[PDB]
DNA sequence: CGGGAAAATCTCTAGCA
DNA sequence: ACTGCTAGAGATTTTCCCG
DNA sequence: CGGGAAAATCTCTAGCA
DNA sequence: ACTGCTAGAGATTTTCCCG
């Protein structure tokens, strides 16, 4: 294909063909032409098509200033129930934002927060609250509100409720506290049927309740297992299959070659 | 070695190539020219 | 004694996903619980999920029912 | 199935409760129910307590979960109606506030204060709260001096109160206990929502006359008949809604 | 439930709940809540997901302008192809929109312009040039790009082959005609592998050729089918299946209780 | 009858109801107050 | 006569889509061409198409190669 | 397949073309292509013509397609090389133009032009256009009347020319023709392609010495050993490239 | 019939004011 | 009475090719 | 085991600066 | 070394309920 070949880079470097053109052209594998497209820097022009997913461990929280008449919300959301504290503050300043995560902090266990780059949440001030209530910040990668989706489309929940509640409150303040109740304790559905509500304090007391199970579990059930391997901690066992942690790295071996000290 | 090409950051001219440094799921690290940055996945290839 | 305690562990449901699923697959049942991961059975299939990627739950709703 | 025979004898023996009988016999919860609602001798989570102290100048508002002692409070401008019903809004719509006790004070039985109460489903009522108020004060003064502004001292003092000091027959803090005894709340209502699910239902087994439901399993129907409690195949009773 | 129902509607009425939340918290049926929430004009807030399908006919053209570097770029499509034509034109004007689409009527067969409600395709000057090339004009939803998702789609493609070649020209004209060029014939895949030109051929000449044929077959086949009616005129047969036009409406049945004659 | 409910056009405010007067695959022609529109499935609800 | 160009209109392929998917399906077999729909074959059976829902070519790369 | 041996008869008899063969018989196009050339008694599309006539004080380009006479043309500014350029890349964007034939006029000599040949891939070479002119100018001057500018007039003369007016062996217009003439091209482009690939392969069948092919069905694989067309079976023939 | 490699299909994304 | 689409990137299933 | 109705799941969308 | 999501609307499959 020398001559095929040196053709097609040829007519890349004046049309960028993609590989098909190039294989229909030229007679190419198609190999050969996706290579010779794969080295021209003015074609990686497109990303890979997928998305990631945040972390939904219990503790994160994802906090966020939204717009509105004017005023300045500034949301949260408990990314693993779908739990919203929400406040109207009169600007987007760290101090305010240091008072609300301070009083989240207070009424909640925050063991994390997710935020963009926002000033008012990479101030000096915030760092300091969240170090005195002992909160880890995670900042997303900047202008990508993709790693916020739990509160952004936290945003557009609590909006289509202060419009469907705006002309019960003179104020806005009072519909958004109107909208947060509505939203915690007035919608139902999700991955029990629970409201948000329901699903945080799930959520929290099996978080508890699971911790101190498993501690009892591993307090007594205390045994070593040979595989295939050094003594690795027994995590679990029954149904023909063994889990264990050998090295800190759990893996799954069935009952099978496999023995219990 | 990987060749990574990406868009960094509220700008439509997408640039490479970096080296890639770490590959997460849903976002890479890159080194472009002394520079550390973190890309998504959506808005970077690698080679 | 333990098994009591390995019977109730084994009581709450889990909600997971995948690396590369957006979707959020049904709830399975608790083996193990630890720091960085859970232990969960789904379907007569043994699955090692980060905590990150699971949400656990006992559903009381389908406890005060059966 | 095979055990209410033991659940109702247990309970004969030692009037227990029907969570127990649930748990140790693995009884449907609404069984252990109508076992411990068959005997005759053997006959708060939404209640909050509202009150304002005064401190430096400034007026803090409290409020306490009687059940747990659970505290949130924060500094208000003005003690008056409008921050109260402010104030009770944000709280009902953060756990769910059935009752709130207050000392009829002006701001507590103004017109504005009612209506939030109206609005988001809260029973007026009109010495935890002196103890809290008391402990409160002691950790705002223990704290104060790590703050500026009095209302972030107050927010480190509730943040203090609810999940670093534990205390109680297990030791733990009032967040802990918070959450259970909601967590128990949510079960209650939810036994309370199949119980009146099921109950107009009636059952006719092998026809004799008409029973009450209690449970429809996968491989059994339960039903109490006469005061006593029978296990029937599914095949063998009928289920109509009266 | 007459004391549930009215319950229900006193509490939708204050925080709008879902159906859920009203069959969970009032024991209704979900028809109940459903139709209590459906009732509620103030819920009445998201459209069904789906999408339409445009026009695909050969006829059909999607036409737009886009913006680049301060110029306007008047951009046309074949949709059943992909096939592009574009110009820089040096303003949005009626004039220029019908030089335009008079230069690709009398270049391609142009049945039907599809375009948005912009001023320069809304204009009596274009009215007149289609009028006198026989062409119909179908304007979309007012603010619905979705309705020319083809040729907005094409303004993506167009401007990204433009920046791959920007710097081989001095002026954005020969940029744009070298874009044209590099999309309508060397870029390749789709439905059979093709570029855009070998496509539009391909479609022209099939509708043609495919005219052409079928005029043939009925000048010849000439039957009348009663089936299960009145005497349908036959389309085609074979394969145990009949397909019949009974009263412009065609049917397919099957080759028991049809009779051809 | 159906009732419509919509959203016209550059507007985020829903509006409704409407009487359907012709339902199509993609969009749908409605009657709100003597002034008849077209608006897409994807804006619209009917009930 | 009539039977070579009953067989040279099946010999054009015909991609469709269905009124709710919005892939398109693969190359059928055309049988009758209309004003406002198309007859085709796919996978044995036998649909009918609008004509606005339907790109009607021969794929003049499959045909000169069998 | 089975017709092979009569297609090779009616060339012997009537020197027909490989499409008739591939059409009557039915027979891969390669096949007939190979029938075509074994025989040595039996031994365009791209090309334009580019002119300038001048109309009122403008000056019109015309490009003619040889072939089909389609005609593209419009009114430029000025007779320079940009213009002409210009106008050629948007005539090589618009059909597959590989060769344009000019009278050696300065616009047409120019290095601008020169260099837009170069980036599209057409060959320069320095009376149809001619008769053309003067038919576009027949019509132009008829359809004059119904618009003001000379461009406009200019393409409605074009449209007229390219789709109203019919003639020929068939009755065809230049639109049909040109669009007939390159999906004629485009299916020879192709079969040069697949022959191409094949070229490149010897078959071992039968072991008999190597062979071309032709054609690898999923039934038989169709060879050519000693200038004699045969058909074997899959698994009675290996392919080899070289 | 059985793996491996290559080709075809499938899935999913940004950008298009 | 009108209507999301297109092309590329990675993943996964099909087909083919020699044993 | 067989339909019908009701419930559960699936699919897909806008909006979130 | 970090990351789209949520809730609603319509369609389609499952489950259940009496024969
Ligand atoms: C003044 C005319 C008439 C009235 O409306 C405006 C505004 N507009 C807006 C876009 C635009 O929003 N493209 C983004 C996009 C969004 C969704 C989708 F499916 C496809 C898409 F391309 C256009 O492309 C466009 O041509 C116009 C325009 O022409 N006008
Ligand atoms: C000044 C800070 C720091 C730097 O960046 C800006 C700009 N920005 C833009 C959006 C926004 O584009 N939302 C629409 C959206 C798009 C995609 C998606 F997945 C989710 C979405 F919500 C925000 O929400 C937001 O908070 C900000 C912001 O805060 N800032
Ligand atoms: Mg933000
Ligand atoms: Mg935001
Ligand atoms: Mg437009
Ligand atoms: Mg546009
Ligand atoms: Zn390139
Ligand atoms: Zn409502």
């Amino acid at each position: 294909f020398l001559d095929g070949i040196d053709k097609a880079q040829e007519e890349h470097e004046k049309y960028h063909s993609n590989w098909r053109a190039m294989a229909s052209d030229f007679n190419l594998p198609p190999v050969v032409a996706k290579e010779i497209v794969a080295s021209c820097d003015k074609c990686q022009l497109k990303g890979e098509a997928m998305h990631g997913q945040v972390d939904c461990s219990p503790g994160i929280w994802q906090l966020d200033c939204t717009h509105l008449e004017g005023k300045v919300i500034l949301v949260a959301v408990h990314v693993a129930s779908g739990y919203i504290e929400a406040e109207v503050i009169p600007a987007e300043t760290g101090q305010e934002t240091a008072y609300f995560l301070l009083k989240l902090a207070g009424r909640w266990p925050v063991k994390t927060v997710h935020t963009d780059n926002g000033s008012n949440f990479t101030s000096t001030t915030v760092k300091a609250a969240c170090w005195w209530a002992g909160i880890k910040q995670e900042f997303g990668i900047p202008y990508n509100p993709q790693s916020q989706g739990v509160i952004e489309s936290m945003n557009k929940e609590l909006k289509k409720i202060i419009g469907q509640v705006r002309d019960q409150a003179e104020h806005l303040k009072t519909a958004v506290q109107m909208a947060v109740f509505i939203h915690n304790f007035k919608r139902k559905g999700g991955i029990g049927g629970y409201s948000a509500g329901e699903r945080i304090v799930d959520i929290i007391a099996t978080d508890i309740q699971t911790k101190e199970l498993q501690k009892q579990i591993t307090k007594i059930q205390n045994f070593r297992v040979y595989y295939r391997k050094g003594p690795a901690k027994l995590l679990w066992k029954g149904e023909g299959a063994v889990v264990i942690q050998d090295n800190s790295d759990i893996k799954v071996v069935p009952r099978r070659k496999a023995k219990i000290i | 070695n990987f060749r990574v090409y990406y868009r960094d950051s509220r700008d439509p001219v997408w640039k490479g190539p970096a080296k890639l440094l770490w590959k997460g799921e849903g976002a890479v690290v890159i080194q472009d020219n002394s520079d550390i940055k973190v890309v998504p996945r959506r808005k970077a290839k690698i080679i | 004694e333990l098994q009591k305690q390995i019977t109730k562990i084994q009581n709450f449901r889990v909600y997971y996903r995948d690396s590369r699923d957006p979707v959020w697959k049904g709830p399975a049942k608790l083996l193990w619980k630890g720091e960085g991961a859970v232990v969960i059975q789904d379907n007569s299939d043994i699955k090692v999920v980060p905590r990150r990627k699971a949400k656990i739950i006992r559903d009381y709703g389908k406890q005060m029912a059966g």
